[PDB]
């Protein structure tokens, strides 16, 4: 009776999106504007503006009506 | 998301004949319900669209100079705002004059750009009693305007998709190696795709991706490999020539728009006039 | 209208609630802003453990909103003294608010309201998220958000200390409080002021150093507070487990950033662990 975590499987009908904590690894981050200090402060980070224009992005891409 | 949108369940269209044919019923519609009410007077399917497509034009201007600087979130936004509303109902019932201010008034609220009403028809152009009058008639037209969106506010614009796309070209795509030259040209692009139905017709990813492409064809750069090869497409052919046809598709339909004409658009905007007047 | 008015079911801050035939209706500037929001946000979401939206109608600038009937509310378990909360009871509840959130969060929305009395429950013992009229999009750089969101029991020190920008760790530290308490049957921290809502977070979980939060100091509305040492977190839940213990500490981790998400948090040993969460069948009901 016990509970095991699957992660949510939502169809983009587009390109994978690489994940977050990959965005810095992989170069992305370099092409975004620097989080400020007040904006880590908050827990806003860079990460999450590039994260969703990606995601923006892809969203839909090979999607016809 | 737009992948589970609204907008991509009931506000993506398979094609412009079925525009054409809720475009078409909406006048029908209208023409049936004065003749049951109650000749020349009515407009015709393609004289609507002329007017919608000045009416929209007439949008974007108001945006564009409104004071506070209004985003272009929620310019897209009140244009397509415009473009459903009147999808589904005719010109001759409800003035486009009205109907874009109620747009525009009903995109900023949706997408946060809280704005004061008096600050709002402070932008129009008008007398403070036709300032009222104006606001009077947005506020009588809001609810219609949410019911004939069926409760659909939130619109997916192609901006963040296209700036995802520059992050994504600037970190996978070396091969060219300033994505950022082909961003104006792009832009300019964008607006001229935001001209047609294709708002209706196509995804905002894949608006977003026909601008930087027909950008990068404009500035002498192929960028086939990155569709082939960062997109991963090189591994799906059919997905790869569809999503070519789709942009070709959408290329066509900028080179077929014809922007509205000045003597026509007097002559209709007289007919509307005389079509608001009476009934 | 289509719908009849069959009972009263009580008031907010911005509306009156009606159960209806079931379903609750809740009822110069226009259309409110805070029913725009709601309507806006919940047409675009689909998911078991966020409220769902059926309908709109009104008339002028007036507008009501129609839900799904939802039975009662968390707080509404929390405050009934016969009312016994299980070690699976606790796990069902925060697997299912934790789920809508991944859900919310996932598509770019943060709750912003986090609470028992927006935690509602059904006949069928499905949690629900509502009250979606503070809640927003959040990833966008250019959005400046108010800091006066989330009510004060439940609202995070970022927050507190004025941070415009933030993420999902304002609706997990919610969440923290909200688990709190279920395993207290109190408020965790029940402040009367901004200053005394900090003052009572500090007292409880000590007082952050740089460490802790290394960009602290540059919040606008931070103030140096007296080093508390804190109360471990042990003696303050003297009945939880281990894992238990890790996802509080998870979820009230002063770092913003450091705070687990709503996935982080999914995945931990503790959901994982026996006993499982109480199937929502299952699930107490406050009768009368
Ligand atoms: C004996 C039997 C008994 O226990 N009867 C009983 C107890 C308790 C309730 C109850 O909680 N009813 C109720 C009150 C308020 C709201 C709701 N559900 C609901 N559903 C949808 C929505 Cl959107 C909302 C909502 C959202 N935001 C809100 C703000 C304010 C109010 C509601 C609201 N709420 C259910 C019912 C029956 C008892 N006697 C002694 C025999």
């Amino acid at each position: 009776a016990l509970y095991e975590y699957q992660p949510l499987q939502i169809e983009t009908y587009g390109p994978h999106v690489p994940e977050l904590e990959m965005l810095g690894r992989l170069g992305y981050l370099n092409h975004v504007r620097a989080a400020s200090p007040q904006d880590l402060a908050g827990g806003y980070t860079s990460s999450l503006a590039c994260h969703r224009a990606l995601q923006d992005a892809f969203s839909g891409l090979f999607w016809q009506p | 998301m737009y992948h589970n949108s609204s907008q991509k369940r009931h506000w993506t269209f398979s094609s412009e004949e079925q525009l054409a044919r809720l475009r078409a019923d909406a006048n029908r519609k209208f023409r049936c319900k004065a003749v049951a009410n109650g000749d020349p007077v009515f407009l015709e399917p393609h004289e609507e669209m002329t007017l919608c497509k000045y009416y929209e034009k007439r949008l974007l201007e108001f945006c564009s100079v409104f004071k506070p600087a209004m985003p272009r979130s929620v310019v897209g936004t009140a244009c397509m705002y415009f473009k459903r509303f009147y999808l589904n109902n005719s010109v001759m019932e409800y003035h486009p004059r009205i109907i874009m201010l109620t747009c525009a008034f009903l995109a900023c609220k949706v997408d946060e750009f809280n704005v004061s009403s008096p600050q709002f028809v402070g932008n129009l152009r008008e007398s403070p009693l036709g300032q009222e009058k104006a606001l009077e008639q947005i506020l009588e037209y809001e609810l219609l305007l949410i019911q004939q969106l069926n409760f659909h506010l939130i619109v997916h614009n192609p901006y963040r998709p296209f700036e995802g796309f520059l992050i994504d070209l600037k970190t996978r795509y070396p091969i060219l190696e300033n994505p950022e030259i082909l961003r104006k040209t792009a832009d300019d692009f964008l607006n001229r795709i935001a001209l047609t139905d294709a708002y209706l017709l196509y995804t905002p990813s894949q608006i977003a991706l026909t601008a930087i492409l027909s950008s990068a064809s404009r500035a002498g750069i192929t960028m086939e490999s990155y569709l082939s090869e960062s997109l991963m497409l090189k591994e799906n052919r059919t997905c790869l020539s569809q999503l070519l046809d789709i942009m070709k598709s959408m290329r066509n339909l900028v080179k077929k728009y014809e922007p509205p004409r000045s003597e026509e658009v007097a002559v209709l905007k007289q007919k509307l006039e005389r079509c608001h007047s009476a009934e | 209208k289509r719908y009849e008015k069959l009972d009263f079911l009580g008031e907010g801050q911005f509306a009156t609630v009606y159960k209806a035939r079931i379903v609750a209706i809740k009822k110069k500037d226009g259309i409110n802003r805070t029913a725009l929001r709601e309507i806006k946000l919940l047409q675009e979401l689909s998911h078991p453990n966020i409220i769902g939206l059926l309908d709109a109608f009104g008339h002028k600038s007036n507008i009501s909103l129609v839900f799904d009937f939802m039975e009662t509310d968390l707080e509404v378990i929390i405050k009934d003294n016969s009312l016994v909360l299980t070690p699976s009871h606790i796990k069902a509840y925060m697997l299912m608010t934790l789920q809508g959130l991944e859900y919310l969060h996932q598509h770019w929305i943060l709750h912003r309201d986090l609470k028992p009395n927006n935690l509602l429950l059904d006949e069928n013992g499905v949690l629900k998220l509502a009250d979606f009229g503070l809640a927003k999009s959040f990833g966008s750089p250019n959005r400046a958000y108010t800091h006066q969101v989330v009510t004060r029991w439940y609202r995070a020190p970022e927050l507190l200390f004025g941070a415009r920008m933030y993420g999902v760790g304002v609706d997990m530290w919610a969440v923290g409080c909200i688990l709190a308490e279920l395993l207290l049957r109190v408020p965790f921290l029940p402040g009367d002021s901004d200053l005394d809502q900090l003052t009572r977070i500090f007292e409880t979980l000590g007082t952050p150093t740089e460490e802790q939060w290394p960009d602290m100091c540059s919040l606008p509305d931070y103030v140096t507070f007296k080093s508390f040492p804190g109360i471990p977190l042990h003696h303050i839940f003297s009945a939880a487990g281990d894992d238990l213990l890790d996802l509080i500490q998870g979820l009230f981790l002063f770092n913003p950033c450091a705070r687990i998400t709503a996935t982080q948090a999914l995945k931990m040993k503790y959901f994982s662990n026996r006993p499982g969460p109480t199937p929502g069948c299952q699930l107490p009901r406050p009768n009368c």
